[PDB]
């Protein structure tokens, strides 16, 4: 029955080549002999070709090839949340097997013009410049990009961890899972990434999804779109998801050599021409639902590495052309120890200022624009001209605001503590503390705030808004503060 | 046994066709009887019609279609464990010393996978190496991955012996040295300065196991052999439990070697003629080098750089794996500043103030403000000269000038080339002669007093001897 | 009978195609009906592919061809000294046959890492930068590397001209067989070459290798290779020899045309990824062999242009990855008509230092780190004004040794002349000498040292060392010169 069974005639180089199997459909999983799983890609008149997610190693000329029916598809449901998995959703913490709600494919189309909705409710980080000047919302795609080892994972870990605030409650509207994937990664870093959010309690609301750079092309290839059919089944049941993608450009990379293999010729920078097909379908799945949908949502964090800082390049302008906006992380910033070296000029939020929490929105105000004034300003009085007038009382304000930027790794703020810090430091009540203890300025007067103005803090959360009153109270708690600081 | 006529030869490889039902698993060895000892070919695909394609580990020369292949039944495995040390290894494990069988217990396969997400494992101990640019502007992680980047004969050889002479007799534990696609010469000068310092000895206990294929040897050896180091690496890690260095001299050969052979056969290259697999050829080598729970393993890996153009797909493949990364520039060394490490360029995992403490983090970002800043104002300057700076980008040019210029050290194992005897630099003290270079309290010293000392007090010495000359 | 005869099927691109030749080996040399011979270089169940050593129009389809035997292999012997050879080593000074000790494959795999030595005792060169500045043991690689027309070949030319004074003794261990190999040169520059080396007796212990622009691409490529295993015979019967392989880019550039005539992927500057494998293969068999292996050893000297000075180019940086250093002749200099326009920054000897004669060791001293030092110098001085003392004494003694280091072309001194040069040099006797006697003082000092200071010069020679007492006679010697000149 060479229908439902097939030989391999050829393996190399993770491509094997299959006779029968006539009745297989595209995409299809099949299992070989020695036990290595593989995609049908190419169906052809007398042959299918293979691409093999194990080590073509095991697969030799005349292995049994047999067809599992089922397009390439991962389990899926909330028995995934605290564990780590491969591409193909098999566990690799070396826990107990997964129990899964289901099985879903990994390709499938994203929900279109109808089934969504304007993006109206935020994602939290808990870091001061995000939620201040480039807010995010539910089912946004905010890209995140930079050179290496700038701070792009620490962002979004730093997201992650804040979602423990919610995702001890009851509300599971407000409840953010999360869904991590290394592509490319060492294993190394992902098992240290591991470790640090077993250390702040973060996994049991979180999954992994890992194809490190030991693991095959095609693993590497498939992972990202695993992970977002993960992330899908908490949009389609009506939960709301976080997905990051700590690298597309080694996904990139990776359908780059995949292509090469298949003789596919490459086109712009090598890559093939349908580098931007596959993260376009990838990133379109980020989405929010329409309440006739279940209201639930699925939000994007892709990452990029620039070389240089070059934004023009083609992948990150690729991606830049998908994602409703980027944060973008500056390595002057960041080795100057402004961290986490938000450039607050070439980041912006296409879709999430609608999304922001309003008390951080009346507070902040204008502050998006005025850190570019007051860079700008720095950029020409570095040059030692004469500061008078506005140029020294911008260079005052800016530079304490940006001391007031600058955030600890691993410790993301409430709401409740940002409104009165942005709002301290908007209103100017900070020109008078010298920029050596801003940073005690923060630590003492939250302190203040929540020893004192708790009722103020509670209101702030539960409210998300300031009202004439409770704005004014603010002010006068800001003002006794500063003048006991 | 297993037995199949060659059928085609192309350079180094090889078709095969074994006329029976079992083929050999690719990644296979098989042998071939050979007017002078034999040859051996590692399976790489299976075409179909039972012919296999392999690649040969030594010179296809003298081939005939017809020939007889025997398949050994499993990988190229090579011996391990402390019978290995004090030895000289080829890439298929032979012994190349004149003393006889290796006669290990063990033999064990070059090809494995990397250890298990349960079995890693990470540091953040700084290695002191001795070297002030280092130490201080990208201090070196035990248990971690360090590459060195540089063309053609900017000193990252010479580098790699002072990092052998100052740290691997200092370690506890046991070394690997491999030699990939460098010179025969060095090889043997490597051989020679070991049993004279010691680290060898025929008639005693060996710290270091070396193996080398040079850029004598046919392109599969030279891509093989790293794989033989390693697995010797790894089974001094896994098995003994032993804290291992390996030193990896120009790991850039194995990756060329991968496209030479690649080039036979008959893939559609990337980028500037390199393979496919790149990349995980790449993670698959460098993935086993892992410090894991069972014993660290630090690695030094050279990594020559093709018209030292650092955007070819090599280096940068390679950038993404290494926990420290030393780049050296021929500028640099042309301006005489050896060890010609660029200290903009050079980078660590380790450089955080949780890690070094404050007082190191601050003095080496000073000091890479400085010499960022020098580096925006050097085309100004050059055009219309320093007198156009400002005053206070005049003193900050001064002192970045005097900063580089004490960033060359005399290696001892170069002082042939500069007369000056070798110095080490302690870690404590770099960090404070450079603090007090910041605080402007040797301003007044000449540059010539900072270049090529060891430390401020040879500063002070130095500046000394000029003014009573 | 097709196992040891085969027919062309086809012709082109310097590739013929053969049927049968079933039992050739690979690299086996065929012969063509027509008398041309060509190298088998790849192997097939259906045909061979040979490369042909000549005109494509010596081959037609359906010729026949007949196997040699033998993988492509050379003459070799002292037969060959005073001979003219092409790439296969037949004659072609017509001086008549051949005399052969025996054949020797072209290629041959270098001596592995235990049968070698460090390389202890000098190549004399005869020049005076060379043999202070970059000294060159035998078994050495040295690169000499220049831009077109900056000296090249008159650097080796005149170290093979400097050998007479021991190729003419009894003292088999000093002497130093010369392999001068001509790839892509002009046949009337090498017929010139010849003639220059014929009229200073230099041929009768020298063999030249000739592959010339129009000879095709496989000779030029296979010429080095012969010419390296024709060195070899006195490598492995415990003699010396210098093989100088006259350029290494232009043998590069045929092992280009032959790699894309065999489709072969174009790598960097469209070279084949194995253009290294070339010359290192090569340049790895010029070894000093250990006294078990009969002590001899192999110098090579490669020689490369690079386009506008580029030492940062691709075949530029692989020889000077392969090669033991460099000597760098500089067009500025060369211009200048500082001649041979060494370079004494660029230029360095990675291993031939402990080769150095020893009484040149010590009469050079840091010379070349003053020289260097002057130059920079020199280079602020040329307009800075108000010179302290110290760059005065700079200038002064800088431009006495670089119009010392100058000289004449087929001029190579004996040692025993380059040290009193050195040493009134480097200890500053000439400063008080005009700039412009100081070619004066050098041909007028040798002649009064000759005539009445012999004893010094025949000591010099006999000892090659300077005790105390022969440097404060040295001393005496120049001091009474500088006196009377
Ligand atoms: C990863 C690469 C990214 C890529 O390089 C970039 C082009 C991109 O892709 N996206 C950025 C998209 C939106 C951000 C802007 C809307 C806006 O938020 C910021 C602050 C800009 C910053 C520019 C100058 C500051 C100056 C003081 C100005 O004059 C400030 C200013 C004042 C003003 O008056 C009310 C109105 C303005 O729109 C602005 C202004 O545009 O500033
Ligand atoms: C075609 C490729 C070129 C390639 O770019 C180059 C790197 C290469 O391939 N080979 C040259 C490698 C080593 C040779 C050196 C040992 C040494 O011979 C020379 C003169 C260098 C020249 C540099 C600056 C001069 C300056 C006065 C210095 O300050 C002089 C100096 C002083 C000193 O004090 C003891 C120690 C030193 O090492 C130096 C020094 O480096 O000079
Ligand atoms: N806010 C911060 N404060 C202090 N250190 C930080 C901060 N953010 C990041 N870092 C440190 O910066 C270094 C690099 O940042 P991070 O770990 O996020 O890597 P990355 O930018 O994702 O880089 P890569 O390309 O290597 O993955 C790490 O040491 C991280 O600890
Ligand atoms: N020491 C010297 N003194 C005077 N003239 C010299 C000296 N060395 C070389 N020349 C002359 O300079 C020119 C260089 O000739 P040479 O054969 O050395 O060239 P090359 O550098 O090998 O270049 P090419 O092969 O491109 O012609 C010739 O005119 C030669 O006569
Ligand atoms: N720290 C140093 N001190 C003195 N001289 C040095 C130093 N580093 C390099 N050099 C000089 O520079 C050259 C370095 O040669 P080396 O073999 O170390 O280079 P490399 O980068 O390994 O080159 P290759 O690509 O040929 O393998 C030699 O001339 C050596 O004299
Ligand atoms: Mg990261
Ligand atoms: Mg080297
Ligand atoms: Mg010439």
């Amino acid at each position: 029955n060479l229908n439902e069974t097939g030989r391999v005639l050829a393996v190399g180089d993770g491509i094997a080549r299959v006779f029968g199997l006539n009745n297989i459909q595209a995409e299809e999983l099949v299992e070989f002999s020695s036990g290595v799983k593989g995609m049908a890609l190419n169906l052809e008149p007398g042959q299918v070709g293979i691409v093999l997610f194990g080590s073509d190693r095991l697969v030799k000329e005349g292995e049994l090839v047999k067809r599992t029916g089922n397009i390439v598809d991962v389990p899926v449901g909330p028995g995934l949340l605290g564990r780590v998995v491969d591409a193909l959703g098999n566990p690799i913490d070396g826990k107990g097997p997964i129990d899964a709600a289901g099985r879903s494919r990994a390709q499938v189309k994203a929900p279109g013009i109808l089934p969504r909705r304007s993006v109206h409710e935020p994602v939290q980080t808990g870091l001061k410049a995000v939620d201040a000047l480039v807010p995010i919302g539910r089912g946004q795609r905010e890209l995140i990009i930079g050179d290496r080892q700038t701070g792009k994972t620490a962002v979004a870990l730093d997201t992650i961890l804040n979602q423990k605030r919610w995702n001890n409650g009851s509300d599971e509207s407000k409840k953010l899972y999360c869904v991590y994937v290394a592509v490319g990664q060492k294993r190394s870093t992902v098992a240290q990434l591991v470790q640090t959010l077993e250390q702040h309690d973060a996994m049991k609301y979180s999954i992994i999804v890992a194809a490190t750079a030991s693991e095959a092309a095609p693993l590497q290839y498939l992972a990202p779109f695993t992970a977002a059919s993960i992330g899908e089944w908490f949009r389609d049941n009506g939960k709301h998801a976080l997905i990051v993608y700590d690298d597309l450009s080694k996904q990139a990379v990776a359908y780059r050599q995949l292509s090469l293999l298949l003789r596919r010729p490459p086109g712009r920078e090598a890559y093939p021409g349908d580098v931007f097909y596959l993260h376009s379908r990838l990133l379109e799945r980020a989405a929010k639902l329409s309440e006739k949908e279940g209201s639930g949502s699925l939000t994007a964090l892709p990452v990029i590495e620039t070389q240089g800082g070059d934004v023009s390049a083609y992948i990150p302008t690729n991606v830049i052309s998908i994602t409703d906006g980027q944060i973008f992380l500056e390595a002057e910033l960041f080795y100057k120890g402004i961290r986490p070296a938000i450039n607050v000029g070439l980041s912006v939020s296409r879709v999430g200022s609608a999304a922001q929490v309003k008390a951080l929105k009346q507070v902040a105000g204008s502050l998006k624009l005025f850190l570019a004034q007051y860079r700008e300003v720095a950029a020409f009085a570095q040059f030692g001209s004469d500061l008078d007038a506005s140029t020294k009382q911008t260079l005052v304000r800016g530079e304490r605001l940006t001391q007031l930027l600058k955030q600890n790794q691993y410790s993301p703020l409430a709401t409740e503590e940002q409104v009165p810090l942005i709002y301290a430091g908007v209103n100017g009540h900070l020109d008078g503390i010298e920029l050596s203890r801003i940073g005690e300025f923060e630590s003492s007067f939250l302190s203040y705030l929540k020893s004192n103005h708790n009722e103020l803090l509670t209101e702030i959360r539960e409210k998300g808004e300031l009202s004439k009153e409770l704005l004014a109270s603010l002010k006068s708690a800001t003002e006794s503060f500063v003048a006991t600081f | 046994p297993i037995t199949g006529k060659v059928t085609a030869v192309i350079g180094a490889i090889v078709d095969v066709h074994f006329e029976q039902s079992e083929l050999p698993a690719i990644l296979n060895a098989l042998e071939i009887k050979t007017p002078q000892g034999k040859l051996v070919l590692e399976v790489a695909q299976h075409l179909g019609e039972n012919t296999v394609r392999t690649i040969a580990m030594d010179g296809t020369e003298g081939l005939v279609r017809g020939e007889k292949v025997l398949d050994t039944g499993g990988p190229i495995s090579v011996p391990v464990g402390r019978e290995t040390l004090g030895r000289i290894i080829n890439v298929i494990g032979e012994p190349i010393d004149e003393r006889g069988p290796i006669k290990s217990k063990l033999r064990k396969p070059i090809h494995a996978d990397p250890p298990s997400f349960a079995e890693q494992s990470t540091s953040a101990e700084i290695l002191e190496t001795g070297i002030k640019v280092v130490d201080l502007l990208a201090p070196y992680a035990r248990g971690g991955k360090i590459g060195l980047f540089g063309g053609a004969g900017v000193g990252k050889t010479v580098f790699i012996q002072e990092l052998i002479n100052n740290i691997a007799k200092a370690h506890g534990g046991f070394s690997v040295f491999t030699g990939v696609g460098e010179r025969t010469r060095e090889g043997n000068d490597l051989y020679r300065e070991m049993k004279e310092t010691g680290v060898i000895n025929l008639e005693g206990e060996s710290k270091v196991a070396l193996v080398f294929g040079q850029m004598n040897e046919p392109p599969g050896a030279r891509a093989r052999v790293a794989l033989t180091g390693l697995t010797i690496a790894e089974y001094f890690r896994d098995e003994e439990g032993q804290d291992v260095l390996l030193f990896i001299d120009n790991i850039f050969r194995f990756t060329q070697a991968g496209s030479e052979v690649s080039a036979l056969l008959g893939r559609i290259p990337s980028a500037v003629g390199y393979q496919p697999t790149l990349a995980t050829d790449m993670g698959l080598l460098q993935e086993r080098i892992t410090t894991t729970k069972k014993g660290s393993v630090t690695s030094v890996q050279a990594v020559y750089v093709p018209a030292d153009d650092l955007t070819d797909p090599a280096p940068a493949t390679t950038f993404a794996h290494l926990d420290a990364t030393t780049v050296l520039s021929r500028g640099i060394s042309e301006l005489g500043i050896y060890p010609a490490v660029d200290p903009l360029d050079s980078k660590s995992r380790l450089l955080d103030a949780a890690v070094v403490g404050q007082e190191h983090y601050d003095v080496a970002s000073k000091v890479q403000e400085t010499l960022q800043t020098y580096k925006s104002l050097q085309d100004i300057i050059a055009i219309l000269g320093m007198d156009e700076l400002s005053e206070q980008d005049k003193l900050t040019v001064e002192r970045a000038r005097k900063i580089q210029r004490f960033l060359s050290q005399p290696f001892a194992v170069a002082e042939v080339f500069t007369g000056i005897p070798g110095k080490l630099v302690r870690l404590k003290d770099t960090v404070a002669s450079f603090k007090a270079v910041l605080e402007g309290k040797y301003d007044n010293i000449p540059e010539h007093a900072f270049y090529m000392v060891g430390g401020i007090e040879d500063v002070v010495a130095k500046a000394e001897k000029l003014a009573a000359e």
